[PDB]
């Protein structure tokens, strides 16, 4: 209230409000889910619009072969974020001939955010990110908020309404955990688990998008008709 | 006071929403993509009888490609043009093709966000990003001083523009011809303008595959202007 | 570049200037002027390395220019040769020095004086009835302080310029395809035309 | 190299050859040695192969940029002063280049500048430039008149190429020729060596130095 | 190549009984080239006087430079700096440029205004004082000038003797130099008026 | 590198 | 951070002025008053000094009256380190033109000057504004005679006549009243004491609260001598006028 | 470096550093432009709360900025020596590489930034100026006359006017100025700036400078007596 | 702009069926002196990479502190550090050869030329060089300094080509590598008797062995050469 | 005193056809008289249809060849997944060369692939970027053996149709793929045998609108 | 310069 001026302030209870306000706008995002098996993971994303002659925002980036994430908040920060993924995990090549281990971008991706929460003049980010992808240790799903913030999951959902989908994901944990060699039935999977989450609304071609990355799959999206297969 | 960089309660940026009214409070520009093209007209709003009007340059080529319209404070659209127009011609230069439509218009959105304690405050000023390239046709862009951009079939921005856009949303068809969309745009304008619509204080442009972004002298405005009264007297 | 020549006589300062451009063993130009107007009675002629003279002149052209339309008026030869020495004088010392000879000449319309100034390279400044660069002073040096009398009039002193130059068409090894003579006085800067 | 340029009654002509080396090696017999930079302005290459190419290209650019800013195409002395005060900024540093650009507009006329990496800036009617330039000249001076018909002026140009890449060792493979005029630049044709200069010795009885 | 004797020139100075004297030539030349006759290198700030020999850019730029400096030095002090000061000044300011400095070689003469005591020093291109009680010489003839001195100079000549010794030591040794001559000056300073005569000499 |  | 206690000292008001110009000005209205007048034949500067105490060493002392070349002085109405600050470098602007064109600057080129400085602290940097303004008395062989005056606006303007610091409502009224045009140097004199005794704020006025100086040509034949005048030359042209 | 973020937005989309720049200027003393079939004059009332005042050395309010082209403001002075020294210099600068004096749209274009760029940067505040820019391109004789603000904006006028009571003037211009017939020679256009400015001036006394600009870099400004003359001549048809 | 100054001369090495051999001796020279005898010039790197050096010895110290301080930082929030992402000997490579073309490019060059040998994650084995340009190359032998006239000739009788490495045992590679030795010792003035081998097999992993010798050498008949020509006493 | 610089030998080959392109290259690495490696390719696949070789200074040429791969990657991410054109390519590769105009790669340049008709492409470059498109270039040591006699066999130079008195060339015309493997395998086992840095393999990575296939063939070792 |  009085304490909620800048980043570089702690409440009298030990808070940080900016960081707070910054995990506001995540919340008025369009949801966004993660889940994977052994094999695989993958991203699905509510696209919102702006009215009915405008586009669907994108929601999913790639930043390696191996990695990429979708966003739920503020989408310029998540692209200013995404490009220095694409930069780290560019730079684990170039110089040690090594694909970016997921657990290391989750570090990474901290650090940035957790700087910009403790000097004057900055902002904390203002978008939340699912990071998946497949590596010397398998598939991974991360969970980033710009607290600074990283988790790793076996599934998860942020966003406006996730709380429906991070519950059916609590539940079907067992099923979907073992969907091993079949892309198109983790997929199914999230599809349901992003439904739980929709209000007087469903998932339509131009509307919705998923991502998939795992043993023998570069991470690739999927948009418009070639969504259709999951309606 | 406190930090132009703050974030509201409701997880905004106070300095990004304040700009956005400041645009409200700016002249009507309106865009709509065809197959055959996409028009761009723009609200001249002369502010005083004795300033010469043609002397008001709110539509403005960015490369042969692509063309731009503007609204709200407008002073501040010259280095975005700048930036994009250097965006454009530098990737020419590096490629040796044109740089695809959407590519500039994140290239200039880029600069948005670039403000705090970079530059001072955000750009006052929205814009309408209209051109063609091979691989997604006829394209037109809403920038804002948020950082985002939507691709959209028409779309109306400064004063008119909820009014404009409703009206917008009955008349766009996948269809439209050139010609139609041309007469649509002065329609539209002519009902949200204070004044009476004419070929002073109105101006139209396009772009198409063929001859790149052109913009329309009076002579051939005040034409498509009367040929729109005949086409709404006539039923 | 090459040859620069300068006399003043009683009421104006004569400056002559060949017009030949050569690079390697071709002489690519024969109309070239090696002249800048500094302001309407101060005039500069130049020669040295190649680009350097031009972007030199006019350089020193446009901070006159500048100071003329600063202050509404026009700064004297003197005043002007001082501050292009002091330019040349920093050069010297840089990374890449100019290497740029002039001659100034001008009409300093408070003294009703005309005035000719030598200025090297290196910043060496000196006020001279009559001066030139380069090897062209080898012949006419001795020429005009035989010939030469302080109170000649401009024609006098294009007479005793045409000595110079046939002279140096006699003696000089090298073609350098004439000259373009200009008299600065009272009345501003002028070209004569047949020379 | 060997490249020219020159003013006559009808607009400009512009001629170049094609040959690039590496000492005594030829690497190319097939270099286009003009840039068209917009419909109203040519450039010539001569030197280093790289430096002219790229900055020249550049210039381009340039160029176009004058033109969105300015909503006006851009003076010849302008065009050249900027490639002129760009290669003066890298005096010294070894860079290559002779250069002349060429074109029409309607506040100059038709006009050529000379313009090279030692930061010579000059205007004139007439230039050769390059290795082969003197060859090229010796023929060009003792025909050229003012009042050659396009025709005539045409295939001077091309017969000052043919020179100089026959007695020039560093110039050779086939003459480029275009003209400037009040409507822009007009090219006309690729003539390789391989056969002009049999054609013209045959046509014209010149080039008795060799066996017929 | 030697930027020290491109232009030529000398500068010598004498003390007296209650005055100094300080004399130059006046030729300025591009090597072989003799190119004006009248380049002085004698200079004053208020009572203290420099000359200068070497280059003659930096004869100038330095002349320049220690106006603005004297001038500065006037309007805060109140007062006319005095040659023992100047002396420490332009020591200062060489060596200020000890690793690009002025290819010059200074000289400095004046009677204290206070003490009355004649005063002459004489310095290297990057500020090393020599301060004498006779005599200072300076430029391309300097050989020449150390033996004229140091054979017609004798302690506490009166004004217009140290003017004759003087002139005759400057003549003598720049008619032994191709670079010097072309003309030459002589200051006769007195603790308050100071004459200057032009020598008539040799033009060649 | 070539030239020309 | 440390936003919070920044002034913003060069703002705008709501009605377009500028704060810290304005309270600037405002302090510099307490000064003791400085006075410049001009005549054919050369300048008066006088001013009053701020209240003496006896036992100040009044000879050995400046405040009011400062030299910058040979042929220009200034006239100082404010915060005396503020102004020695801007003294110098005037003085040191004065030299480099000197040693750039070989000819002594010309009186409103080094006014700009300053005056450009002072507008730079209104505009940009954070900083407070120079609480100083200056009357300007100078020769050149361009316009003779002139006199200016800045302010921590950096605003400058030339004047026949002028006062600044205290009271110069009241004497900018009695300079219009008195002055005229054909006005020799002594007249001046006369006009600028006479002007200070009726707005001082003093019982009377007396040498030792007094700086005086004159820019005449009044030396030899068209050159241009400055005249800053002792305690015992100002106690004299006091009785000379009959003001004590 | 001082960095503060002075102009910035408020709730209703105002930057109030710049519209107050904009009161500055209202407050500064009035400047008129009138453009003729082949001139522009430039006309600016002096305040008259000076006497004592020495003219021959006094910044006068039209400024050249090249031979061809002139600067007139209204708003705060020492402002506006900044924006004529920058707009000197880039005219100069122009010149020199594209070997051709600016046009007066350029030159108006390169202001206008200059004054924008001090609307969106730190640490620093707007420029408490508007300005008329007039004069004729390089071998043109088509008049030009454009007017800036502190926001950047800046636009062409058949004839404008800024300052204090510019809108009386402005009033006065708009139902004098005929589009189609505009005063077809000097003695004409100058006359209408000066009646425009008897508006709101007082005396025409010392009150009024008039500077007339024609083609090819001539420009002459007009002294006491010649102005004096037109507003004597515009009274004794006043009476009627 | 550098010129070294304590040297160490060859490294040797190849590829044989299941593993890497590479062996150095351990000597630093100083010009033509032989100042330093106890210089250990093969550094492993883990437990699947030994990186051999040659060049100037403060380089190669430098260079040892460099991958001592690549471990420490691989290690560093990474649970799977000695399994998973435990450092592949093409990551140390890659890493390696960057710094040397960027030392190169700066003109300050690490004066060394430097083989790395081991063996991947999925068994394959690992034999890359690089030197003080950053020139980078593979083979199935590979040598430095005089090794490369003198060893490469030897090691590839054995192996001539990549079908030859199934056909070559750890035994027959080890002793070529070991007669390698011998000649270089009989003909590089600049060469110790002394040195180290160490062998990375993709079953038994890193044996490191130190303090080996030039033995079985042949001086007899060097009693039977007399004179230079024609002298017989 | 340090020398940047080295040579590592080999040479390299590019033919274009009418709807493929060929670039090949020896497989040898050398260092003054020593073989480096008998095997060490520098033909690579960059993606999108790109096939290039950066021949000389091998350090420099591998440089070179990881940010062009690099570039194309970025040129994805910047630009939505569009494919690079190979002008697009040709033009980028210049400004990368140019960008070290003061301190060059040292090496010879060529690429090869399909223009954006389909038709095949081969562009080479000098060591600071001049560029230019053929349907020829041989490029490295052996370029000067090998390029006069694909002037003679790919685009039939100083040949005339028999007994029209060297009046009517041989007219061109493009070649079949089997063709070129034809001129390439000769082109390089000519070049072995008459340059010492030429030999042990040739590698050729051939270029449709099917993507690319290699080829490799021995070459003698000594 | 003078040595010592
Ligand atoms: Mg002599």
């Amino acid at each position: 209230n009085n304490y909620d001026g800048d980043t570089v302030t702690f409440s009298p209870t030990g808070r940080l409000f900016q960081v707070e306000y910054a995990l506001e706008a995540i919340k008025q995002g369009s949801v966004t889910v993660g889940l994977r098996s052994n094999t695989h993971a993958v991203l699905v994303a509510l696209k919102r619009n702006a009215d009915e002659l405008s586009s669907y925002q994108k929601k999913i980036i790639k930043c390696d072969e191996h990695m990429g994430l979708s966003l739920a908040g503020l989408a310029p920060d998540a692209r200013v974020l995404s490009n220095y993924l694409r930069q780290q995990c560019n730079y684990s090549s170039l110089v040690f001939n090594r694909k970016l281990a997921v657990e290391r971008a989750g570090h990474l991706l901290c650090d940035k955010a957790q700087k910009n929460t403790q000097s004057y003049g900055g902002r904390p980010y203002g978008v939340g990110l699912l990071i998946i992808g497949y590596d010397k240790s398998g598939a991974h799903l991360l969970e980033f908020q710009p607290s600074g913030n990283v988790t790793e999951l076996y599934g998860t959902a942020i966003g406006a309404r996730s709380q429906g989908a991070k519950t059916y994901l609590e539940r079907t944990l067992d099923t979907f955990i073992k969907i091993d060699g079949n892309p198109d039935e983790l997929i199914k999977a999230g599809v349901e688990a992003i439904s739980q989450s929709l209000r007087d609304e469903s998932l339509t071609v131009d509307n919705l998008s998923i991502a998939i990355v795992g043993k023998d799959t570069p991470f690739t999206i999927y948009d418009g008709e070639a969504v259709a297969k999951y309606i | 006071d406190r930090g132009v960089s703050t974030f509201s309660p409701e997880g905004r940026l106070f300095q990004v929403e304040y700009s956005l009214e400041a645009i409200k409070l700016g002249s009507t520009a309106i865009g709509i993509a065809t197959k055959e093209g996409v028009v761009l007209g723009v609200e001249k709003r002369a502010t005083s009888p004795l300033l010469e009007s043609d002397s008001i340059e709110k539509i403005v080529e960015i490369d042969r490609h692509i063309g731009c319209a503007m609204s709200g404070l407008t002073a501040d659209a010259r280095s975005m043009i700048e930036h994009a127009r250097t965006a454009a011609v530098t990737h020419n230069l590096y490629y040796d093709e044109d740089i695809n439509v959407e590519s500039l218009t994140q290239s200039v959105c880029d600069l948005a966000l670039r403000f705090g304690e970079l530059m001072s405050r955000p750009f006052g000023v929205a814009l309408l990003i209209a051109g063609h390239d091979a691989d997604d046709g006829y394209q037109l862009f809403h920038a804002e001083p948020s950082g985002t951009f939507y691709r959209y079939n028409a779309k109306a921005i400064g004063s008119g523009s909820e009014g404009a856009q409703a009206e917008l949303l009955n008349e766009w068809h996948s269809s439209l011809t050139l010609k139609e969309a041309e007469l649509l745009v002065l329609k539209i304008l002519k009902q949200v303008m204070e004044e009476k619509l004419d070929e002073n204080n109105a101006q139209l442009s396009c772009i198409t595959k063929q001859d790149g972004f052109k913009i329309y002298d009076n002579e051939k405005t005040a034409e498509l202007i009367k040929e729109l009264k005949e086409k709404e007297a006539a039923e | 570049m090459d040859i620069i020549l300068g006399i003043r006589v009683q009421d104006s300062v004569i400056l002559a200037s060949s017009k030949a451009v050569t690079r390697g063993i071709s002489v690519l130009k024969d109309s070239d002027d090696k002249t800048r107007q500094l302001s309407p009675h101060t005039l500069m002629s130049f020669a040295g390395e190649a680009g350097d003279t031009v972007q030199f002149a006019e350089y020193i052209q446009a901070n006159i220019q500048l100071y003329s339309i600063r202050e509404d008026y026009e700064l004297s030869p003197q005043a002007v040769s001082s501050f292009v020495r002091q330019e040349l004088a920093k050069s010297i010392r840089s990374r890449r020095p100019y290497q740029v000879n002039v001659l100034i000449g001008g009409y300093d319309k408070k003294k009703n004086k005309p005035e000719l100034y030598q200025i090297d390279y290196l910043g060496t400044k000196v006020e001279l009835p009559y001066g030139a660069h380069g090897y062209s002073g080898f012949y006419t040096f001795s020429l005009l302080d035989h010939h030469y009398r302080p109170d000649m009039t401009t024609e006098e002193g294009l007479d005793l310029l045409k000595l110079c130059v046939q002279e140096l068409e006699k003696r000089m090894p090298m073609d350098f395809k004439g000259v373009i003579v200009k008299i600065v006085d009272k009345d501003g800067i002028r070209q004569v035309d047949d020379f | 190299t060997t490249t020219l340029a020159f003013r006559f009654q009808g607009g400009i002509i512009v001629a170049v050859d094609s040959r690039a080396t590496a000492g005594n090696w030829v690497a190319s017999q097939t270099v286009k040695k003009v840039i068209e930079i917009n419909p109203f302005l040519l450039g010539t290459m001569a030197g280093g192969a790289a430096d002219c190419q790229f900055w020249e290209t550049w210039l381009g650019s340039q160029c176009r940029l004058h033109e969105l800013r300015e909503k006006e195409r851009i003076s010849v002395a302008a065009a050249s002063k900027i490639l002129s005060n760009l290669v003066y900024q890298y005096k010294g540093a070894g860079l290559s280049m002779g250069t002349m650009i060429c074109g029409y507009t309607r506040k100059e006329g038709p006009t050529i500048y000379y313009v090279d990496s030692d930061g010579t800036r000059l205007k004139g009617d007439i230039f050769c430039v390059g290795s082969g330039q003197t060859f090229a000249y010796g023929v060009l001076d003792s025909n050229y008149k003012w009042d050659l018909s396009v025709e005539d002026a045409l295939y001077l140009g091309k017969r000052s190429i043919l020179a100089a890449a026959h007695r020039d060792a560093y110039s050779g493979g086939s003459v480029n020729l275009y003209h400037v005029t009040e409507d822009g630049w007009i090219y006309h044709g690729n003539h390789d060596v391989g056969e002009l200069f049999w054609k013209v010795k045959e046509e014209e009885g010149s080039f008795n130095n060799v066996i017929g | 190549s030697d930027p020290s004797s491109i232009n030529g020139g000398i500068v010598v100075a004498m003390t007296g009984k209650d005055c100094v004297a300080i004399a130059c030539d006046l030729r300025l030349g591009s090597q072989s080239l003799g190119v004006s006759n009248k380049f002085e290198k004698i200079f004053h700030y208020g009572h203290v006087f420099l000359g200068i020999t070497g280059l003659a850019t930096d004869v100038t730029t330095l002349n320049e430079m220690f106006r603005y400096k004297t001038n500065l030095y006037k309007l805060k002090e109140e007062r006319a700096i005095e040659p023992e000061t100047f002396t420490q000044l332009v020591s200062s300011s060489l060596y200020e440029r000890r690793f690009g400095p002025y290819f010059v070689g200074p000289v400095v003469a004046g009677i204290n205004s206070k003490s009355g005591k004649p005063f002459i020093a004489g310095f290297d291109l990057i500020g090393c004082i020599d301060e004498a009680k006779d005599f200072i010489v300076s430029g391309t003839a300097s050989d020449q000038l150390f033996g004229m001195c140091e054979s017609l100079y004798e302690p506490n000549l009166e004004p217009e003797d140290l003017f004759e010794t003087i002139s005759q030591a400057l003549l003598n040794a720049a008619d032994r130099d191709a670079l010097s001559g072309w003309g030459a000056v002589v200051y006769i300073i007195k603790k308050d008026e100071v004459v200057k005569r032009y020598l008539k000499m040799r033009q060649d | 590198a070539x030239l020309x | 951070g440390s936003r919070r206690y920044d002034s913003r000292t060069t703002i705008f008001s709501p009605e377009g002025r500028l704060y810290q110009v304005e309270y600037a000005l405002e302090s510099i209205s307490h000064a003791g008053t400085a006075i410049g007048i001009m005549a054919s034949d050369g300048i008066v500067l006088a001013a009053e000094r701020k209240v003496t105490s006896t036992l100040l060493e009044q000879d050995t002392s400046t405040e009011k009256l400062y030299k910058l070349n040979d042929k220009i002085a200034v006239a100082v109405a404010g915060l005396t380190a503020d102004a020695e600050i801007l003294i110098n470098t005037a003085r040191i602007h004065a030299q480099n033109y000197l040693k750039t064109y070989n000819e002594d600057i010309p009186v409103e080129i080094l006014v700009r000057r300053l005056s450009d400085i002072k507008q730079g602290y209104t505009q940009h940097g954070g900083l407070r504004p120079f609480g100083v303004s200056f009357i300007y008395a100078g020769y050149d062989d361009r316009y003779g005679y002139q006199l200016y005056t800045s302010n921590p606006s950096g605003n400058y303007t030339g004047w026949k006549a002028i006062s600044v610091g205290a009271n110069t409502s009241a004497a900018q009224t009695l300079l219009q009243m008195d002055y005229k045009d054909d006005m020799k140097v002594d007249d001046a004199i006369e006009l600028a004491l006479k002007t200070l005794s009726k707005t001082t704020d003093s019982s009377a006025l007396t040498y030792d609260r007094l700086e005086f100086a004159t820019i005449r040509k009044g030396a030899n034949d068209g050159e241009v001598y400055q005249k800053i005048f002792k305690p015992q030359e100002i106690k004299d042209i006091l009785v000379k006028t009959g003001i004590t | 470096g001082y960095d503060r973020a002075l102009s910035i937005f408020s709730p209703d989309g105002h930057i109030f550093q710049v519209e107050y720049a904009l009161e500055a200027v209202k407050r500064g003393t009035c400047a008129v432009g009138v453009k003729g079939k082949n001139c522009v004059v430039l006309g600016c009332e002096r305040r008259s709360t000076l006497k004592l005042q020495d003219t021959r050395i006094t910044p006068s309010k039209v400024s050249k900025i090249d031979s061809h082209v002139v600067l007139s403001f209204s708003g705060l002075n020492a402002d506006s020596r900044i924006l004529i020294e920058k707009a000197r210099v880039e005219a100069q600068s122009h010149r020199l590489t594209l070997e051709d004096p600016v046009t007066v749209e350029y030159l108006t274009r390169y202001v206008a930034g200059v004054q924008q760029r001090y609307t969106q940067s730190g640490g620093v505040r707007p420029f408490g100026v508007s300005t008329l820019i007039a004069g004729f391109d390089p071998r043109d004789d088509e008049p030009k006359l454009y007017q800036t603000e502190p926001s950047g904006i800046y636009s062409s006028w058949s004839a404008q006017t800024i300052g204090r009571n510019s809108k009386t003037v402005r009033e006065f211009l708009e139902k004098n100025y005929d589009r189609k017939e505009p005063p077809a020679t000097v003695e004409e256009c100058v006359k209408l700036t000066v009646r425009s400015l008897l508006e709101v001036v007082q005396t025409g006394a010392k009150n009024i400078e008039i500077t007339v600009v024609k083609p090819d870099s001539d420009i002459v400004a007009l002294s006491s007596e010649e102005i004096n003359q037109y507003v004597t001549q515009i009274e004794q048809e006043k009476q009627e | 702009t550098q010129q070294p100054i304590v040297t160490g001369t060859s490294v040797i090495s190849m590829k044989y069926d299941n593993g890497v051999i590479i062996a150095a001796d351990n000597l630093g020279s100083y010009g033509s002196l032989l100042r330093f005898n106890g210089v250990e010039r093969l550094i492993p790197v883990g437990d699947n990479t030994v990186v051999g050096i040659s060049g100037d010895i403060s380089d190669m110290q430098h260079i040892e502190r460099l991958l001592k301080d690549l471990v420490t930082e691989n290690a560093y929030d990474n649970p799977l550090a000695d399994a998973e992402e435990a450092l592949e000997p093409s990551y140390i490579f890659e890493y390696l050869a960057t710094v040397m073309y960027q030392r190169r490019s700066k003109m300050n060059p690490l004066w060394n030329a430097i083989i790395v040998a081991g063996v991947q994650s999925n068994g394959d084995q690992f034999l890359r060089y690089v030197n003080l340009l950053g020139v980078t190359y593979s083979s199935p032998t590979l040598a430095t300094g005089f090794g490369a006239h003198m060893a490469n000739p030897l090691l590839r009788k054995v192996v001539d080509r990549e079908s030859d490495i199934p056909k070559t045992t750890v035994q027959v590679a080890e002793e070529a590598i070991v007669n390698a030795m011998r000649v270089l010792y009989y003909r590089d003035a600049r060469s110790s008797r002394n040195f180290s081998l160490a062998i990375i097999d993709k079953n038994t992993g890193l044996t490191f062995k130190k303090n080996l010798q030039v033995e079985n050498m042949k001086w007899d008949f060097a009693k039977d050469i007399k004179g230079y020509g024609t002298q017989k006493i | 005193q340090f020398n940047p610089y080295g040579d590592n030998g080999g040479t390299i080959l590019g033919i274009a056809g009418e709807d493929f392109a060929v670039l090949a290259g020896d497989t040898r690495n050398i260092t003054d008289y020593s073989i480096n490696s008998r095997y060490e390719p520098k033909v690579f696949d960059c993606g999108d249809n790109i096939v290039m070789s950066a021949n000389g200074f091998a350090a420099d040429g591998d440089a070179l060849v990881k940010r062009f791969k690099n570039s194309v990657k970025w040129y994805h991410f910047d630009h939505n997944d569009k494919k690079l054109s190979i002008n697009s390519a040709a033009r980028n590769i210049q400004h990368l060369l140019y960008g070290k105009r003061f301190f060059p790669y040292y090496v010879h340049t060529i690429i090869a692939g399909l223009d954006e008709d389909g038709k095949g492409a081969v562009y080479s470059f000098d060591p600071v970027g001049s560029y230019e498109r053929e349907q020829c270039r041989a490029g490295g040591a052996a370029a000067s053996l090998i390029m006069p006699f694909l002037d003679n066999q790919v685009n039939f130079k100083n040949q005339y149709e028999p007994g029209t008195n060297g009046k009517v060339k041989k007219p061109l015309k493009y070649l079949s793929v089997e063709e070129v493997i034809k001129l390439v395998r000769d082109s390089f086992t000519s070049a072995t045998e008459r340059h010492i840095q030429v030999g042990d393999g040739l590698e050729i990575l051939i270029v449709t609108k099917d993507g690319v296939r290699k080829e490799f063939y021995e070459l003698k070792r000594d």
